[PDB]
């Protein structure tokens, strides 16, 4: 289906224990593929995907020099915070960003995002239109009269239009057996016992991806989205994904329920009750 | 400003089965700032080689991150997660439950 | 695509002014409009900035107070009023789209002086010298308001060797200069005329330059 | 923030290379635009981002520089780029530049002074305002003093500066004395000396009031 | 793959 590529910003200010943290992760769909911190022994972009270390060594210092010259404008860009705030350099604030674009199944740019916060508040965001600029505060707003008065959502559109999809392309071509397919997730009933006449029965779904799924406990049909205990999606740690689901029902109600699941990796919605 | 407490889940990769092999992970997540403590546990002992991953965020600007490391389960050993945030009173605790 | 500004206006010291700003092809509400003075004797100074999404404005520490920022989304209008006028506030004002493409600029004069009706004056040469070669002739339009004022030769025929020197104001009235160069064949030989029209005060002068002594 | 913008003045012939530097006080990135004007013209962008042509603008236009020094080159000088231009920086404020005039170049002419006296009719009116025309001359550069009875007079002057002639690319200028009709009457001679860079003298053209 | 152009705050 249609597929996405961002990348996410983390700079960190530290008063005290050092000049401030960058950090950027670079995903593809639901995929971490790179990595980079400024306070490793060598600050460097690096791969953490199978199919990213296929490329050459001009790309990686490409990436890394986008990165090192990142980390000094970006605390440059805290400076300019506590500046526009009238606050003290003896704080620590937070400046985070989440750029990227989504394609189609013909390859051919959707939507391109381009999103800066401060201290987790909305900063500035570029709209869809690529072209004008949302501030949310009247500090955002000297950044966006600043930033359109040079026309620089000029080059973020020419990068959204060109670069990213272009790049994103080759990654999902490069890695079709990973990212272009679709993996099942592993489900299962679990009965748990807490008193003589409660049981916890609970829906296990193990190893898939994406994360999007969604787990449903209906009684004879009806659907119970009320009385249903779920737990946030969870990374598995190998890049797959976890998530169960569970009710509190009667000793001997445990044939009524049944399990309802639904991934883009399941041809037909799963229907279970054991 | 906007602090945000992190939500802990303490799990495995594979369903826990004593002898064999598995990797302990705690999840925190939905948090901000970044700032956050995360140690795993072994009877109280907190276990040292802990590997994490990078600092990603969500829709809502709210930092996630994933702690992990090797272990083999037993019968008789507690696992637990200590997690202490600027949003904790004190260093919150949250046991594995291996039917969790 | 471009952008239209208002006319050209007039104001007395202490009163106030609002000038507009009309924009076309492009988002209006979507981007900041700018608002720009100049001033013959200074040069180019920011006053403001306006996003008429939600009307937030921006001003110059200077011009704090004295201007005031407004938009209308339905007529696509961004207006500009100041108050407390002044002579150092007679200048050309210009609203521009985060300074991608200007409009003409509205004028405006502060001056407490009423529309009063020219005085034109001939000026020849002293004594009636036409013995050097090449002569030359003026027109002086003294103490008049407000402007512009037209000056022609000749009802408009004699054309070359003329320069019209830009109004001065003198203490609330203008005055003006134009200079004919001519051969000492044609003058007093032919009949030398200047023409000062005022249309604001619709006057109509014709004067002849005519030899004396 | 100031920016510096240099030459403030500069006389140029067609064809030729021509460099305006316009110069910060700290480093303001890439926030910096370029504006022409042309006398009664809207004014025109043609360099913004300190270094990107706006569709249109002539490609002979072109925009450099980095930190705190930026500068516009017009690479063949066309007679239709004379104006005055300003650089805007953007980075903390919007501060412009000091403008500099881009001007036609041409020989040194000499100017032609012209001084008549009071009008009939106006001495009637009460006033008497005695003129100096100083006509066609290269460069804008002239100074004019008027003279009464011998001593020089500063009161009651007006002065009015013409731009370059778009025929032969001199310049011309007005010098008026006001004066009342008492005042002028209690008073000979009237001199208006000029100053200029072709003479090291001050050429002198004056009337009697006989 | 990442724009290598920033716009300072």
């Amino acid at each position: 289906g249609s597929h996405s590529m961002r990348y996410f910003y983390t700079a960190m200010s530290r008063p005290g224990r050092g000049e401030p943290r960058f950090i950027t992760v670079g995903y593809v769909d639901d995929t971490l593929f790179v990595r980079f911190d400024s306070d490793a022994t060598s600050p460097r972009k690096e791969p953490r995907a199978p199919w990213i270390e296929q490329e050459g060594p001009e790309y990686w210092d490409r990436e890394t020099q986008i990165s090192k010259t990142n980390t000094q404008t970006y605390r440059e860009n805290l400076r300019t915070a506590l500046r526009y705030y009238n606050q003290s350099e003896a704080g620590s604030h937070i400046i985070q960003r989440m750029y990227g674009c989504d394609v189609g199944p013909d390859g051919r740019l959707l939507r391109g995002y381009d999103q800066y916060a401060y201290d987790g508040k909305d900063y500035i965001a570029l709209n869809e239109d690529l072209s004008s600029w949302t501030a949310a505060d009247t500090a955002a707003q000297i950044t966006q009269r600043k930033w359109e008065a040079a026309r620089v959502a000029e080059q973020d559109r020419a990068y959204l239009e060109g670069l990213c999809v272009e790049s994103l392309r080759r990654y999902l071509e490069n890695g079709k057996e990973t990212l272009q397919r679709a993996d099942p997730p592993k489900t299962h009933v679990t009965h748990h016992p807490i008193s003589d006449h409660e049981v916890t029965l609970r829906c296990w779904a193990l190893g898939f991806y994406p994360a999007e799924i969604t787990l449903t406990w209906q009684r004879d049909g009806e659907d119970q989205t009320q009385d249903t205990e779920l737990v946030e999606t969870r990374p598995a740690g190998d890049r797959t994904f976890q998530k169960w689901a569970a009710v509190v029902v009667p000793s001997g109600e445990e044939q009524r329920y049944t399990c309802h699941v639904q991934h883009e990796g399941l041809p037909k919605p799963l229907t279970l009750r054991w | 400003m906007i602090q945000r407490t992190p939500k802990i889940q303490v799990y495995s990769r594979h369903p826990a089965e004593n002898g064999k092999s598995n990797f302990l992970n705690c999840y925190v997540s939905g948090f901000h700032p970044s700032d956050i403590e995360v140690d795993l546990l072994k009877n109280g002992e907190r276990i040292e080689k802990v590997e994490h991953s990078d600092l990603s965020f969500s829709k809502d600007w709210s930092f996630y991150l994933l702690y992990y490391t090797e272990f083999t389960p037993t019968e008789k050993d507690e696992y637990a997660c200590r997690v202490n945030h600027v949003t904790l009173s004190q260093p919150k605790i949250v046991k594995w439950d291996r039917d969790m | 695509v471009q952008l239209e500004q208002s006319g050209t206006v007039l104001a007395r010291p202490g009163s106030s002014v609002k000038m507009s700003c009309k924009a076309s092809g492009y988002s209006f509400t979507s981007y900041w409009m700018h608002w720009v003075k100049q001033r013959p004797g200074q040069g180019l100074e920011w006053i403001g900035a306006i996003y008429p999404g939600n009307s937030d404005a921006t001003y110059n520490q200077k011009f704090k107070g004295k201007a005031k920022l407004t938009a209308v989304t339905s007529a696509n209008t961004a207006y500009m009023e100041l108050s407390s006028l002044t002579n150092e506030d007679s200048a050309v004002y210009y609203c521009t789209n985060y300074f991608d493409q200007w409009g003409q600029g509205t004028t405006l004069t502060v001056s407490s002086a009423k529309t009063t009706a020219p005085s034109v004056y001939p000026l020849a040469p002293v004594c009636g010298d036409t013995t050097g070669s090449s002569v030359t002739l003026g027109c002086l339009v003294k103490g008049y308001f407000p402007e512009p004022v037209t000056l022609t030769w000749n009802s408009g025929s004699l054309s070359s060797g003329v320069h019209t020197f830009p109004a001065v104001l003198q203490s609330d009235l203008y005055t003006l200069s134009s200079s004919v160069t001519v051969t000492s064949s044609t003058w007093p030989s032919q009949s030398i005329t200047c023409n000062v029209a005022h249309p604001a005060s619709s006057t109509k002068v014709d004067k002849k330059i005519e030899p004396a002594a | 923030t100031t920016v510096t913008q240099t030459p403030s003045s500069m006389y140029a012939s067609l064809g030729e290379r021509v460099t305006i530097t316009c110069k910060a006080s700290q480093d303001i990135n890439s926030y910096l635009n370029w504006f022409q004007l042309k006398p009664g013209k809207s004014p025109k962008t043609l360099i913004y981002r300190a270094n990107r042509l706006v569709d249109g603008v002539p490609s002979r236009f072109s925009g450099s520089g980095s930190g705190q020094d930026y500068s516009l080159t017009i690479s063949s000088l066309e007679y239709e780029d004379m104006g005055i231009y300003y650089c805007l920086q953007y980075d903390e404020l919007y501060t412009f530049g000091g403008g500099t005039k881009l001007e036609m170049k041409r020989a040194d002419a000499a100017p032609t002074v012209s001084i008549f006296p009071p009008s009939s009719e106006q001495l009637t009116s009460g006033g008497a305002s005695v003129v100096c025309f100083l006509n066609n001359f290269y460069p804008k550069d002239i100074n004019v003093k008027w003279k009464i009875d011998g001593s020089e007079r500063q009161n009651g002057v007006l002065n009015s500066w013409t731009d370059q002639d778009s025929k032969d690319s001199t310049y011309s200028m007005s010098s008026t004395l006001t004066l009342t009709k008492d005042e002028y009457e209690r008073h000979n001679s009237y001199t208006c000396e000029a100053t200029h860079k072709t003479s090291t003298s001050p050429i002198v053209k004056s009337f009697n009031r006989n | 793959e990442e724009f290598g152009r920033a716009f300072s705050f």
